């Protein structure tokens, strides 16, 4: 198929579906007619899109963990625990990494080994192997909306199965579930395969079934400048809306400076709505998700709560619709159900301690929002230029030319030239610009902010600072100050 | 330190990349010739690189937890490829979840790994162990 | 002695000293000439006043726990653990409640029972019984400045012993260590006995020995409106300065609305400096302490971390010089050293995750600061009027007439007529004014804010809301919403 | 008529007062005549009030942890004052520190208290227990 930012026809989509469903035998369980009936029977309390609308109307931040294990009954017991003991507002099902690489043979072996071992040898739930039947059992056992959370360049079959399984949100996008998650997948191919996932949600919306889509804001979770993160999220929202998606949660990963983070989330929401309307998508309900610190965690569990709850305070004052919960086991391994419930309880306590409170406007916030919007506009403007008006083609060429460039992305289609580092107040800035298409004024501001850190620390800004910042939070502080 | 060659990679379906960049940086700074095969690396890629570069050691990083599956059998394939006695290190977050570390260490040593490293291991610890094991302290 | 806000003469003070030192045989260990030489040999790193100056210069918030047990060796081991494993910046020694009521016979029995039981049956450290010798052993065993933290209406002997013991800060004041801590002590008597405590610090400063004093901001820890809390703190700072105190930390207890709390601490610091200078005290170094939530805690330890760390975030963004650390055992009992170190580690992690960050100015913050300053000035203006210019006499008459009135204070000299309650955003407001001397404009603003809560909850503002707010945080949220 | 009288207070050198006000409010609203002697109350103040008001029960609140000392001997003094079989309740935060609750409950029952309450006990639990014990439920 050729890549163009244009809604697939019903016939082109159907032709692709018939290929995709053959990729594993559980594809035979997907019956779109029957699945629409099943989805329309789900109570509104268990529909992810409808509950996001409710959260937005009530002005509350909802808490959602990450969670998943190899075996069905154990996975259900885990989610029920996070629901009942944790008090989660939304439920995930985090997909294992073999599924994310379309290696369902390795999922199957991992299922068998997990049964033998009495513990999960997979790092998530193999939703394609468990099929529509398994995914429906998960939904029927819980009392909250369900969302697939993962990191899959080719998620077409996964999406068919989890939506027919009654999961009313799918996370990801053609950039954010490629570059942090793959080494050899072209941007063109992941954009095409995520057009399928978006077009599937578009089909359901055309039948009156409401399903949420969430681009993965945090990307590599490693010092991603807000303007680059937001450029990706706005792009994935626009590409999803063209395929018919109507309920979109754009995301952002905490950088740690409260004003920068709040500026980032507000700019993301404002510019997402602005761009959607500018390109004619006038019926898209946009919400936001704030991810608690996605970099290295401290191993000490009390320090971990320090990160979890400061992150939650930023989300609450930002007015985020959703916050993704980290646990005290983050530095070590997949959390126990107890460690996960501990993270959810601390997060929701912090949210309830801040009910209705919002960061008021300040000159400092207004200035940072202007910086972020101007940097983001530079990137998107250039993408539209490179694509001759087609944002999908423009995204491919932006990655080819380093205009869009994600720190530390394993993808060989990522330029790896732009380099981020924190300024003296901990705001993530651009240390090396690579080919990111900023004006001299925008580059000068980054440099002036970073010079303040050089002056305070008595060393030149450098890649050594970047390394220091990569390790800082795990070592107990936001900014990688000299030892 | 006298120059030696290591193969460095992240095994299996694991895409974590930041630690790989830091390990490359640190072991290069320590004087090693780092042959970095990168993320999403099957066992065969480690062995091909070790053969081509006459590597003294293979450092298998595994962050995503499924390394307990992916790492089984590497020693045997190394023996069959003529790399008898090559140093095999494994580290990162190599099992799913927090576990009793003495149990984990024995499980991977029984797989044929020479050294086995817990979460949060500083690269400097592996560098010192490698210098000792290669007798170039 | 007659109460006047006038520095005691050297002869008056010496006369009182010779009476006070006779109140327990450890008073014989106090030798003022010898103690001055001992204090001057303490390194700057272990002087509380000098380290506060350093924190203010560096713009950092220091973390300090509460801690104390009956036996000397166990207490030293406890403090060392909080220092080394917790990472505390300042050390307390929390005095037991028998000492606070001058019942040193009961302290001694508690020491004996604690030796027999292998655990502390006292809720703190009996500093008067352990004497100068024991208090010096504590100081010499630690590497941080030491402060007596307690709640003692008549603290004269305690202050002599702990200062001669090398502890370079004493918490309290004649209001804040009376009304929350006593039933039958007149305001006049506690003000007189705290003049002694301040005059002792004044003597030491005249010798060149720097000792910090900290009025106890939070009072009853139970919905204390900022303007009433701040009026007490400014009063106690003024009364201390008149006796020669030069280094003062004024305190404030978290109410939970971040903007109200930051406004409160900024108003407290600004008006403390303003009043000190207005009355001619021109060489007083003022710092602030923010107390993490002093009301009832949730029992769940993960929820407790949610309170601890949100509180710390407010303190950090307020620019507090010091934050007092709560532990996850708060709902249950005196923390173990492990639970205490856990609280300190979460607190310091949060502080380091927010390094250098301050709440920027906003219209919302500016408005709340103006409200708090105006309310506080109403109270202080009336106190000066009642005292015909003498603030100490005016404080006595203010309590007699309900001008100053502390919510839920056990003192029979507290009117108990003013009633606080939260508004719809969680800000503590005045529900019933009693005799607090507010203008109609100030009263009407309180009423308008509270009406928003009536409208949102669908019930009239009432004492039932007060009860709900008293229980709310222990039940998982800031505002006592209807069930 | 049969309006029942309780003496309510906080024992020893304890100045915590908010729970006392709430307990007074709750038990008054439940129909009891609450004789509130307040904070910082020695044992003898509970007994003098129980005698003068012919109280049916004494509710001892102890928040500050030293109640394990203060509370010993109240039952015996009640017997010696002619208050045999008066109901004695104790609650709050009655020992120093988090402890195994069944051990704490037994220690205070061994001192002569009829009912013993853990931290965070709602007033409604004590009201229901008291109505049951006084056969007025
Ligand atoms: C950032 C991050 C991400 C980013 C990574 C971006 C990228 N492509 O690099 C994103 C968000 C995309 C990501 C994704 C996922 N992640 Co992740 N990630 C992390 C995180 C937060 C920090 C990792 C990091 O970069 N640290 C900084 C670098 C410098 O340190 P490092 O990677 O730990 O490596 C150092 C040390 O381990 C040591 N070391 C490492 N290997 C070796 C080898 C030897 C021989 C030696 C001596 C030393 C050594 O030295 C390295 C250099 O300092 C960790 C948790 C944490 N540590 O707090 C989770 C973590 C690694 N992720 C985890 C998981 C499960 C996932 C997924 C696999 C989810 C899934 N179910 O599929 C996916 C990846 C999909 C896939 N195909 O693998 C788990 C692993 C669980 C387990 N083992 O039990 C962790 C531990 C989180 C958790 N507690 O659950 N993640
Ligand atoms: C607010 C508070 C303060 C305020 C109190 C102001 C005042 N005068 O009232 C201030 C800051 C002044 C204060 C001071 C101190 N406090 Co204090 N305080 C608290 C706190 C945070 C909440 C108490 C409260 O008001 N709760 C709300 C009310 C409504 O509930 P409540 O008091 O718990 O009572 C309810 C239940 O217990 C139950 N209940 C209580 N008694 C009874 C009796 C019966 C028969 C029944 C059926 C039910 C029942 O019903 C009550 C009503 O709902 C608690 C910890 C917590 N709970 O989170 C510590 C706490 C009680 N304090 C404690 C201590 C030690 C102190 C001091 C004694 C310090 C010292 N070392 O001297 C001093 C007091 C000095 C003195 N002479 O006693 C400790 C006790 C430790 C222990 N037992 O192991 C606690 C538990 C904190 C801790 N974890 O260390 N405190
Ligand atoms: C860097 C992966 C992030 O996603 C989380 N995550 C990935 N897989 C799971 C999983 N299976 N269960 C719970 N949390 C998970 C992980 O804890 C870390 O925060
Ligand atoms: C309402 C008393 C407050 O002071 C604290 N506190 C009082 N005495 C001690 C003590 N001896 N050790 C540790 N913390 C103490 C208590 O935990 C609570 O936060």
């Amino acid at each position: 198929m050729e890549l163009k930012n244009k809604k697939w026809t019903d016939e082109e989509f159907h032709k692709q579906r018939e290929e995709v469903l053959q990729q594993w035998p559980t594809g035979k369980e997907v019956d779109l007619q029957e699945a629409v009936d099943y989805l329309k029977k789900i109570p509104a309390e268990k529909n992810f899109a409808e509950k996001l609308v409710l959260a937005k109307k009530k002005g509350i931040t909802m808490a959602q963990p990450r969670a998943g294990v190899a075996l069905l009954d154990e996975h259900i017991e885990l989610l029920r625990y996070l629901q009942d003991e944790g008090g989660a507002d939304f439920l995930p099902s985090t997909i294992d990494a073999y599924t994310r690489q379309n290696r369902y043979d390795e999922c199957e072996n991992g299922i068998k080994e997990s049964e033998k071992a009495g513990r999960s040898l997979l790092n998530g739930f193999p939703g394609v192997n468990h099929g529509v039947k398994g995914c429906r059992k998960v939904l029927e056992a819980v009392n909250l909306p369900l969302q697939a959370r993962h990191g899959t360049p080719d998620s077409r079959l996964l999406a068919e199965i989890i939506h027919a399984g009654g999961w009313t949100s799918n996370e990801g996008g053609g950039i954010s579930y490629n570059v942090p998650y793959a080494k050899n997948v072209t941007i063109e191919k992941s954009l095409l395969d995520w057009q399928y996932c978006d077009r599937l949600v578009g089909f359901y919306e055309e039948q009156g079934v409401h399903i949420n889509r969430e681009p993965f804001g945090p990307l590599t979770g490693t010092l991603v400048p807000p303007s680059m993160s937001n450029a990706v999220g706005i792009t994935e929202a626009l590409l999803a809306a063209e395929q018919g998606v109507k309920n979109i949660t754009v995301g952002y990963g905490e950088c740690g400076n409260m004003i920068q983070d709040i500026a980032a989330l507000r700019c993301l929401e404002e510019q997402t709505n602005e761009y959607l309307k500018a390109y004619g998508y006038n019926d898209v309900f946009v919400t936001t998700v704030f991810h608690q610190w996605m970099g290295g965690f401290p191993q000490d569990e009390s320090k971990a709560f320090g990160v979890i709850v400061t992150a939650t305070t930023i989300a609450a004052l930002a007015g985020a619709t959703k916050v993704i919960v980290k646990t005290p086991h983050e530095a070590i391994g997949i959390p126990t159900k107890e460690a996960n419930a501990a993270g959810i309880k601390a997060t929701k306590m912090a949210l309830n301690m801040l009910e209705g409170q919002r960061m008021p406007m300040s000159k400092e916030l207004e200035t940072e929002m202007a910086v972020i919007k101007a940097e983001t506009k530079c990137i998107l403007d250039k993408m539209f230029e490179l694509g001759k008006g087609d944002l999908a083609i423009g995204t491919v060429k932006a990655f080819e030319t380093g205009v869009m460039d994600i720190p530390f992305g394993p993808s060989k289609y990522n330029a790896g030239k732009m380099m981020p580092v924190r300024d003296n107040l901990g705001c993530v800035r651009y240390l090396e610009f690579g080919n990111v298409p900023f004006t001299e004024e925008i580059k000068n501001y980054n440099r002036e902010r970073l010079q303040e850190r050089a002056k305070f620390e008595g060393r030149d800004v450098s890649f050594q600072m970047v390394i220091d910042d990569i390790f800082a939070v795990g070592k107990g502080r936001l900014i990688g100050r000299p030892e | 330190m006298e120059k030696k060659t290591i193969v460095l990679g992240v095994i299996g379906s694991d895409c974590h990349a930041v630690g790989n960049k830091i390990l490359d940086h640190a072991f290069t700074n320590a004087g090693f010739n780092v042959v970095n095969i990168g993320v999403l690396s099957p066992q065969e890629n480690f062995i091909k690189a070790a053969i081509e570069t006459k590597a003294d050691a293979i450092l298998v990083s595994s962050l995503y937890g499924q390394g307990e599956i992916d790492c089984k059998g590497l020693r045997q394939k190394c023996d069959e490829a003529g790399l008898e006695g090559i140093l095999l290190y494994v580290g990162g977050n190599i099992v799913v979840g927090k576990q009793h570390w003495p149990d984990v260490e024995k499980r991977f040593k029984d797989m044929g790994y020479d050294r086995v490293y817990a979460p949060g291991t500083p690269p400097e610890v592996g560098i010192a162990d490698l210098k000792k094991d290669l007798n170039i302290e």
